[PDB]
């Protein structure tokens, strides 16, 4: 908490590191959240949900 | 001041390192 | 002060022209949202220019390969689709952030004493612009792109003596062919080099007297640092185009342009609907006004004189249309006028838009010729108009 | 295929999307392109790999020109993409063949088409009930095949259109996020500058 | 103070210095992002292309040649050698200690035949073609910066850090040999 | 050098709000922008529109004309 | 003085900074003809843009037709031969005049302070030139660019983890073949432009403290304007130059290259000799002197770290050679190495090269490292050489 | 030629170098060049001419 908390404002390299943590961590939940919603939006309609995937004679 | 604002920068180096390129894989 | 030991790393020889010029440059306090589009120009450069190059690693100039290979950036290049989207896209964003950057000077009077260098170099610029757009449509070589090739260079066969030679010579033979486009990808990976080089010559001169503001009063009384003030102020800008620009590239990406162009070359078929991208509409539209081909290609370049005559018509002191009402209706139905010429040129070439056309390509060229007997008319404005 | 070409299509660019890749193998290998030349200096021909573009219908223009009564049927790898309201104008092409208003007479080889520009297509209508046999066993009715093979063609133009669309909503949602933030530090650095009280002494 | 564009907080109060850090790094998550992301995009963009990357993959048949020359055959962009060697070819290739060698590997292991010497015929240096019959070691000689091959393709002298790699191959009767 | 007499009086950003001000006066900021700028928008959107219906009506009353 | 009236135009902000730094800027009034060839490089800098603009309007940057679009350049397009001798032996120009204008630099010590910035400006446009030069050389597809390509992008395989990935990406695939091609064709429109920003930015250093005169010595008492003396001194130094280009270019125009280029790229075969042009045989040399592949690549690196970090040797406050009879000997010795370097690139990797060129490269490294001895053990002259 | 190409030579190249342009043309005339496709979509043939 507050040694994280205390070295964040008080180190610039300390800041830096935070933000890009920050970047990475934000920028994979949503690509996470964006891709669940969108799977849920398009229920039936994936290449893996058609029933003759695998039998083309 | 010297030493350790140089472990905190190379700290954010490495981050950035791994931030950039991503090889989560290559921890063989 | 007697420089001794180092002061501030900025005021170094290494970086004293970065801190003058773009750091501390003094700038009026009062500027509104509508003078960062100069910097949002600048990024579009840019951005077109970086992803033309990246382009240019998979792009053939070659008539029997150019079509297949802009489809093969949409289909094999791993990221291939946003680099084409983002720089076709980013043309459109160019055009729309310069003609807003024009509009805003023609409010302001931006163009007047002692700024008229500026607004020469500006129109220069326009002409650059218009010049690399025209000759980068015709890249993908579509049927859009043959046949617009085909109108722009015969418009020098208005010249009576040489004017087929002109068009021979640009050509390159007898008819738009491998020749034309090859040359025109060369001279299209050279024009944004001499764009920026211009650009940079603009900014200059108009750091020569500074920025002229809203109010349009002499500003020394309240300047303040560019940076940081203007860079948020900026940034701020730069963060809403990038949404404007996402919206473009990732959900409307061929809505800006023609299905036809989609279609390869047919030097024997032609489409029924022949036209330019939007940014160049107004300017075709005065073209197809005058039936003459010769007074057409005199309109085209008597918009151009226009326009640089402007900075040098005697006028009156007062400069903002925040406080010249009649200055400021001329340039609301100015810029009704510019939107109805656009549309028109969209329109194909039959009543009533014929008409329509002449008359919008006539009050364009009457705000020109009504704007310096204004300036006479309103120079006695301060005997009428006393205690 | 009969008579349109999709040259910007191979068989690899099914895999994952309709087919797996071993379908898209055998699919391949039941066609024969002309490959070559041998260690002899002539040509041959071989069963299709992945890479293989699908087959043409026709050597060159001229010869599908000559084989429709002088019209070309386009290449439809970007014909959704091609057309002014690409995937509805050919739906309703496709599924739009009657009889003529009455005064209009349509010259031999042609057949009558409102969709069409001109209103006389070289086409003949080739969308018929039970036309095509479904594995999965949903009725090849007219309407059905016409929605299925626009589906098809709006894929085959558009093949990077569901990962455009997910980085589009990722991407907006973040510039939004950066937008707030953007206007919050401008009016925090400016904040200094608005709320400055001004003391002259003019007046007028 | 004026307050129309922005209401003061009363007089007495902490500042509002770590809410505004907070506020602002919240957005510079998202720049660095746009930044990586289109470095990125440029960068991955001059990666192999998918159709480059469809042309990786297939294998061809041989015949014979004559006991003691090579012919080169093709692949990718790539040649492979043949050489099909002598008794005393064999006995000279069976007589290099195998600890001199900075690639200790002895014949047999690099052999499916006794005789046939089947490998790939880029130099592991920088990538040229290696001339046959040349060298100090009656094997091969890359022109480019002088290294030399011995009759197994091991490298016995210039830059090059490793033999010449060896393909999977296999015979099917006698004089059909696929790679 | 203009010369400047002054008396200028700043607060510290992080002494003040920073984002309520975009909401506040908001009847103030809407009745200023409307009676300001009615003259200007009218002369902006009356001729693009009006040209367009125009338009509209001439091609409706062409392609009705030419009927049978 | 109160600029009320306007006097010269040259004094005009129109053309104040031109005068200020074309006209009228002071330079030693003891230069000799030496100090000509950094106008001699700016000017094969605009020879090579302007021939290169012109010839890609007819080149075709893909496998199956870029030997051929050479060939049609040659026998096709009016003036194409003369065109396409001039870039190609204007590469070798501008190297020339380069390398001359260097060793100018080493033997007058122009890279000490306070002009260190200049020489590291210098370095990196010396890399954007071998950069630029090798990737240029690559678009004929003959077969000593197929080769010379497959080595250069090669050599990044020298890293041990990924150095394989490095290089397929450099390819874009696992062969050099039509992406490299392209890729190469677009970097090589781009970096010429590079180039002359560099070259801008190399220029500006230049005159923060003024060039450096052949006494070595403080010039501040008797300098002149650069127009027209120096105009004119350069002025013959380019006829001069236009006589040996036009030698060049009109009676041995292909004797500055390899016959092999003028075979088609065979990517089966390798031939027997393969080099690249002859501004790059003394790096070549080096590069096989080592044997070892990271050993190699390392002293390439190591010859630009060496001449980047010669500047900031602690050295003696003597500057000319004229004055340093050591030193002078040291750099007539390294111009002998130098151009035996080049002419071991040019040979065989066999006895007896392999042994001059190990000897060649130490003695060229030895330089480097026994310059900064001779300051510091001369730095005690003046105390030991008493009147 | 029997063996040998020599692609990058026209016959209008020999034109006021070797021969005169009548005779390039009847020289060129000597040989078959492939040509089309045709209307109907075939490969034909037909005699050489100077370019
Ligand atoms: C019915 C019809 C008849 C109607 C008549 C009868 C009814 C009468 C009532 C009707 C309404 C009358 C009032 C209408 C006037 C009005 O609303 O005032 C708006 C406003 C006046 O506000 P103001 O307080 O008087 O002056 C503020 C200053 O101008 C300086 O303003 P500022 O600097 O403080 O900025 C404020 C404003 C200013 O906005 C900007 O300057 C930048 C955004 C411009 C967008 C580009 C489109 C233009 O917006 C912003 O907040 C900008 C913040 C972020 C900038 C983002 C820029 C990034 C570039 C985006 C990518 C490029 C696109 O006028 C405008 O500036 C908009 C004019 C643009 C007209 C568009 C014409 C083209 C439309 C056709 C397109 C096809
Ligand atoms: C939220 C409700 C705000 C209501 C409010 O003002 O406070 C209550 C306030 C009562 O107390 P107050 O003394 O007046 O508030 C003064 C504040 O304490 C004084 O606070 P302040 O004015 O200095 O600024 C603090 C600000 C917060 O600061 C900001 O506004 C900046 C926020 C930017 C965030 C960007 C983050 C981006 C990254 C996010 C990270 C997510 C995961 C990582 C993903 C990264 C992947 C790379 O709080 C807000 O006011 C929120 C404004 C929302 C934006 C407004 C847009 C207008 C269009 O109520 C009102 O002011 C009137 C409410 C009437 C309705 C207004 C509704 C406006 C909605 C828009
Ligand atoms: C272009 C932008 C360059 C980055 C400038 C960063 C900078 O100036 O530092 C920032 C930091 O702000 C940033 O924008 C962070 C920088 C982003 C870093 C992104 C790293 C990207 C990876 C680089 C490559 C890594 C591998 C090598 C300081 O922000 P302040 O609000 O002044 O806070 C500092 C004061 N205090 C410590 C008390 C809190
Ligand atoms: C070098 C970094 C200088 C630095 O440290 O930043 C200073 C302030 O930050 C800056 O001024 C840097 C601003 C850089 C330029 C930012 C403007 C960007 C806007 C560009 C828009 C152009 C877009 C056009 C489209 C291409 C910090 O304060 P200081 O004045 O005390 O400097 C410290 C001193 O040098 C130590 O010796
Ligand atoms: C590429 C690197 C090469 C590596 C070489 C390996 C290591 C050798 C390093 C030494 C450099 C070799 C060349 C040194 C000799 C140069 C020739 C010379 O200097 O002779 C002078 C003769 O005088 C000398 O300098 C001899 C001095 C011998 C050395 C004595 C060492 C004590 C001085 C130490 C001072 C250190 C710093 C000196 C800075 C100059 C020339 O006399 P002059 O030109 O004025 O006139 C005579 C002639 O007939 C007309 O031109
Ligand atoms: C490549 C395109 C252009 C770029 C990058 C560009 C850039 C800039 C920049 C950065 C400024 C200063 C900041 C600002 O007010 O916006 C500026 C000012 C100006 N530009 Fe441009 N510009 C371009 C095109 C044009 C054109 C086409 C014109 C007009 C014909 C023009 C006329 C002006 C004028 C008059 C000013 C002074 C504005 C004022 O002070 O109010 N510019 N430009
Ligand atoms: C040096 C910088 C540039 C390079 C190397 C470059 C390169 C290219 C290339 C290779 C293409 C063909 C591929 C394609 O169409 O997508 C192209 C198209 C195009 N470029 Fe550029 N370009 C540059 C700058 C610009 C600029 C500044 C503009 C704007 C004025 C511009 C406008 C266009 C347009 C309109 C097209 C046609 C896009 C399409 O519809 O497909 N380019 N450019
Ligand atoms: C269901 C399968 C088919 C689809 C989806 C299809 C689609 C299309 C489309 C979209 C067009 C272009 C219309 C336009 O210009 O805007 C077209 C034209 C044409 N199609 Fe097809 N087609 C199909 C089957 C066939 C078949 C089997 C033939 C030949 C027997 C054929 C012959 C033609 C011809 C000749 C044209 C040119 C028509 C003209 O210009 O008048 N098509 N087709
Ligand atoms: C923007 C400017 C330039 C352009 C557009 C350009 C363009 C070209 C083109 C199209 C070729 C292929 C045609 C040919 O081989 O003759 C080429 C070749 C070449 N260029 Fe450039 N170039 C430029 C600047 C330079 C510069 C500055 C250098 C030297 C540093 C250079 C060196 C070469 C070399 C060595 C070749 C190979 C010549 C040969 O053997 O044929 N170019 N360039
Ligand atoms: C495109 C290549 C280059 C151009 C156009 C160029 C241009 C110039 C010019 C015009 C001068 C002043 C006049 C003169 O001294 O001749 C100069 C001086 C100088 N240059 Fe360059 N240069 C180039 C490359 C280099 C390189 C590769 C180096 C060193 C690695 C270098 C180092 C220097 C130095 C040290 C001076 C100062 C000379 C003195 O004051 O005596 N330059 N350059
Ligand atoms: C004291 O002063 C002077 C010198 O002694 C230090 C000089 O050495 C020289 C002569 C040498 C010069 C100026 C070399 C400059 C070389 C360069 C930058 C290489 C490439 C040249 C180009 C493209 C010029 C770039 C400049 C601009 C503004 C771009 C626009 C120009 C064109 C379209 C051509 C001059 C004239 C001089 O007076
Ligand atoms: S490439 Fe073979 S030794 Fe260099």
């Amino acid at each position: 908490f507050e040694g994280f908390y205390k070295l964040i404002m008080r180190r610039n390299s300390v800041y830096v590191t935070f933000i890009i943590a920050g970047a990475f961590f934000g920028e994979r939940a949503v690509d996470y959240g964006v891709h669940k919603l969108w799977e849920r939006n398009n229920v039936g309609k994936r290449y893996e949900d058609i029933s003759v995937l695998g039998q083309r004679p | 001041i010297d030493i350790q604002a140089a472990a905190g920068w190379g700290i954010a180096a490495a981050a950035g390192a791994i931030w950039v390129v991503q090889p989560f894989g290559w921890i063989k | 002060t007697i420089r001794n030991q180092r002061f501030s790393l900025l005021k170094q020889p290494i970086s004293s022209t970065l801190n003058q010029h773009l750091v501390d440059y003094p700038t009026p306090s009062n500027l509104s949202y509508w003078w960062g589009f100069g910097s949002l120009a600048g990024i579009c450069l840019v951005i077109q220019i970086v992803t033309g190059v990246f382009l240019a690693m998979h792009y053939t100039p070659h008539v029997d390969l150019a079509f297949n290979s802009v489809e093969h950036i949409m289909r094999d290049v791993e990221g291939g689709w946003l680099l084409r989207y983002m720089h076709a896209n980013g043309a459109s964003m160019f055009f729309i952030v310069v003609y807003l950057h024009i509009f805003r000077g023609l409010y302001y009077a931006s163009y007047s004493s002692p700024r008229e260098f500026v607004w020469c170099l500006g129109v220069v610029i326009f002409l650059l612009m218009i010049v690399t757009a025209f000759i980068g449509y015709v890249l993908p070589w579509g049927q859009m792109s043959f046949w617009g090739a085909t109108v722009i260079t015969s418009l020098a066969s208005a010249i009576p003596v040489v004017g087929d030679t002109i068009v021979t010579w640009l050509w390159g033979g007898f008819s738009v062919d491998n020749a034309t486009l090859n040359r025109f990808f060369s001279l299209h990976y050279l024009l944004p080099f001499i764009l920026v080089g211009a650009s940079l010559l603009h900014l200059a001169a108009l750091h020569q007297y500074g920025s002229n503001n809203p109010l349009g009063v002499h500003s020394e009384m309240d300047k303040i640092a560019f940076y940081p003030y203007f860079y948020v102020k900026d940034l701020v800008g730069w963060v809403a185009f990038a949404i404007f620009f996402s919206i473009w590239i990732f959900y409307a990406p061929n809505v800006l342009g023609h299905p036809d162009n989609y279609i390869p070359a047919n030097p024997m078929s032609t489409p029924p609907h022949i036209v330019p991208e939007w940014y160049f509409l107004p300017i075709y539209a005065i073209l197809r006004s005058i039936p003459d081909k010769a007074g057409g290609v005199a309109a085209i370049a008597l918009v151009f004189i226009c326009l640089l005559a402007l900075p040098f018509f005697k006028s009156m002191y007062v400069r903002s249309s925040s406080f010249r009402p009649i200055y400021q209706g001329m340039f609301w139905l100015l810029l009704a006028d510019c939107l109805l010429l656009g549309w028109i040129g969209c329109q194909p070439v039959e009543a009533p838009f014929v008409t329509i056309g002449q008359i919008s390509s006539l009050v364009f060229f009457l705000f020109f010729a009504i704007t310096p007997i204004l300036g006479r008319v309103g120079r006695g404005i301060p005997n009428s108009y006393t205690d | 295929a009969s008579c349109h070409s999709m040259s910007l299509i191979s068989y690899r660019d099914l895999v994952g999307v309709a087919y797996t890749e071993e379908e898209a193998k055998a699919m391949a290998a039941e066609i024969e392109v002309v490959d070559g030349p041998n260690d002899e200096g002539e040509m041959f021909t071989r069963p299709g790999k992945l890479s293989d573009r699908l087959p043409e219908p026709y050597s060159n223009e001229s010869a599908a020109r000559f084989a429709n009564g002088g019209a070309y049927p386009p290449d439809l790898s970007l014909v959704t993409k091609a057309r002014h309201n690409g995937q509805n104008y050919v739906f309703a092409l496709l599924t739009g063949y009657r009889d003529p208003p009455a005064g209009i007479s349509i010259r031999e080889g042609l057949h009558y088409n409102p969709y069409f520009p001109g209103g006389a297509i070289a086409m003949p209508k080739m969308l018929n009930d039970e036309a095509v046999e479904y594995e999965d066993g949903t009725p090849a009715t007219e309407a059905q095949m016409g929605k299925d093979v626009v589906s098809f063609l709006s894929w085959a133009a558009e093949p990077e259109m569901e990962e455009r669309k997910l980085m589009g909503f990722k991407w907006i949602f973040l510039l939004s996020l950066a937008l707030l933030q953007a206007a919050y530090y401008r009016r925090l650095k400016w904040s200094v500058l608005k709320s400055r009280k001004l003391v002259l002494d003019v007046v007028n | 103070y004026d307050d129309h564009n922005h209401e003061r907080y009363p007089p007495g109060d902490p500042s509002k210095r770590a809410f505004a850090y907070f506020v602002l790094s919240g957005g510079r998550f998202v720049y660095a992002s746009v930044l990586r992301l289109l470095v990125l995009k440029l960068i991955v963009s001059m990666s192999a292309s998918k159709d480059v990357l469809a042309l990786a993959s297939l294998e061809v048949d041989l015949g014979s040649i004559e006991p003691g020359t090579t012919v080169t055959v093709k692949w990718r962009g790539k040649p492979v050698f043949i050489r099909r060697r002598t008794e005393d070819d064999i006995k000279l290739a069976n007589s290099v200690d195998v600890g001199s060698l900075r690639d200790p590997q002895e014949d047999s292991v690099r052999v499916k035949n006794p005789e046939w010497l089947v490998v790939v015929g880029v130099c592991t240096h920088l990538g040229c073609i290696p001339l046959p019959n040349a060298g100090d070691y009656g094997g091969w000689f890359c022109p480019c910066h002088g290294s030399h091959y011995d009759i197994s393709g091991r490298i016995r002298k210039g830059p090059a850090p490793y033999n010449l790699e060896v393909p999977t191959y296999s015979f099917l009767e006698e004089n059909k040999l696929l790679i | 050098p203009v010369k400047l007499k002054a008396v200028v009086y700043a607060l510290s950003p992080f002494q003040q709000k920073i984002m309520t001000g975009l909401w506040k006066d908001l009847p103030e900021k809407i009745h200023h922008k409307v009676s300001e700028n009615w003259i200007s928008a009218t002369l902006l959107v009356t001729p693009v529109v009006g040209t367009y219906w125009y338009a509209q009506y001439f091609k409706e009353q062409e392609k009705l004309e030419h009927r049978f």
